[PDB]
């Protein structure tokens, strides 16, 4: 198994420079061309430039002139793109791939590394329960919820009774407001099976290295 | 540049059924080397993309062979031979044959499934909420088809646009679906001054709205 691991989510300040990698392992590092490619949030694919470990060798958009540049560690089989000049427009997930050869295309990807560009304080989310009892819910399945208020940046991560309830579970799209962000998760079970069986919200904001669980009660 | 025309949508497609997405090139991309340099490739709602054909016709390592693509150097097809639910997504031409390289916008696959109603639940503010002098009533609308909803929020029976917060779902991956929520936030002041709190749904599956409803005292 190829594995391209992208370096974590960074929140800078705009006219700073980031400097995010890509450590590819699974094949020879230096065989490969490894590429780097820009999504803004509700976008399409811009391509950043290209780089191959054994030369070393580059090719690069120029849209990105001066503000991109794509190094690699042969030591580490490490590849690093550097980001220069930061504005909000470069908030992005960046993604790096690996191109499987003579013109074959990214045929393995990395996970993404979201930067968000901004002046704005991290702020820890506040998560509020949601639970029935003013109006007697449905008949068969219960629906409850986490609402997941006031914090910045993206991203958060949102699982209940830690990941062991995955069924049933849909987790909306943050929306930002106000320089904060707000989200919001329900989980729809059996009748019968709350509360006696406990649920449970876990949300995760590692750019305040807070999570917080939320019991959701009646 | 060189400049991918791709469609942003597709028709819905029948659960099972054939595919196609094409894509337009502003340049021919074969070269005079014999290459052409044209791939596909699909990115799922929340995941990094998957490269599903190189070279226009050539299928990927990791592709399932439901895909296919072809073209005349110019213009291309990607074909799906049976759709799954789990297709679902944004699929993407590229080209490598000129600096700089570029995508297409993409286009987004859906899955046409029956009809289904939302399944409309409301949440009154959390104490906690409250004690921060904050109220936000929530309405999460989950599970429908097809994806055109509105939602409309009344206090003491009265439309209010302000402090309204929406959000959906892509298409489940699994059953075809949407959902939206809906949070009204308003300071605990104002919720504390009005009585009925009302989320009502507009959709094809209902003459009259879905409303869920609850009563502060
Ligand atoms: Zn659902
Ligand atoms: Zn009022």
């Amino acid at each position: 198994e190829v594995q391209l691991e992208e370096s974590g989510p960074e929140l800078v300040r705009p006219g700073t420079s980031v400097k995010i990698s890509c450590k590819a392992s699974g094949y020879t590092f230096t065989n490969y061309w490894l590429g780097w490619v820009k999504q803004r949030p509700g976008h399409g694919f811009e391509w950043i430039g290209d780089i191959y470990p054994g030369g070393v060798y580059t090719t690069n958009n120029e849209k990105f002139r001066g503000k991109a540049i794509l190094t690699a560690d042969t030591s580490s089989s490490t590849a690093y793109m550097q980001l220069s000049s930061l504005t909000s427009e470069d908030s992005a997930v960046y993604f790096c791939a690996r191109a499987g050869g003579y013109y074959t295309g990214g045929d393995y990807w990395g996970q993404g590394t979201s930067v968000t560009v901004s002046s704005a304080k991290t702020t820890p989310p506040s998560v509020y329960p949601l639970a029935p009892g003013s109006a007697a819910q449905t008949n068969s399945m219960v629906t409850l919820g986490c609402l997941v208020k006031g914090y910045f940046p993206e991203p958060v991560t949102v699982t209940w009774n830690s990941g062991s309830l995955s069924s049933g579970v849909h987790t909306f799209p943050a929306v930002l407001q106000s320089d904060l962000y707000t989200l919001s998760s329900s989980v729809t079970v059996p009748s019968s099976t709350w509360p006696s069986e406990t649920v449970t919200c876990n949300v995760a904001h590692p750019a305040s290295s807070t999570k917080v669980d939320k019991k959701i009660v009646p | 540049d060189i400049v991918l025309t791709q469609a942003a949508f597709s028709n819905p497609v029948t659960l099972g059924a054939s595919a196609s997405i094409s894509c337009r090139s502003s340049k021919s991309l074969l070269n005079s080397n014999g290459i052409i340099h044209m791939y596909w490739y699909l990115q799922k709602p929340g995941q990094s993309p998957q490269l599903l054909i190189y070279q226009m016709s050539k299928l990927a390592s990791g592709a399932p062979d439901r895909f296919s693509g072809s073209g005349s150097g110019t213009d291309f097809t990607l074909r799906i031979s049976r759709v799954e639910a789990e297709d679902v997504g944004v699929y993407y031409c590229a080209q490598n044959l000129e600096l700089p390289y570029t995508f297409g916008g993409g286009t987004k696959l859906e899955i046409k499934r029956a009809d289904a109603a939302p399944t409309v639940s409301i949440f009154p503010p959390s104490s906690e909420q409250l004690t921060s002098g904050g109220a936000s009533v929530v309405c999460f609308l989950n599970n429908f088809y097809p994806k055109d909803i509105n939602v409309k929020w009344k206090i003491d029976g009265s439309e209010r646009q302000n402090g309204v917060l929406n959000s959906w779902t892509d298409q489940d991956t699994k059953d075809s679906t949407y959902s939206m929520s809906s949070t009204l936030t308003l300071t605990k002041d104002e919720y504390e001054r009005h009585n009925s709190y009302t989320c009502e749904a507009t959709h094809k599956t209902s003459t009259s709205p879905i409303v869920k409803s609850f009563n502060r005292n």
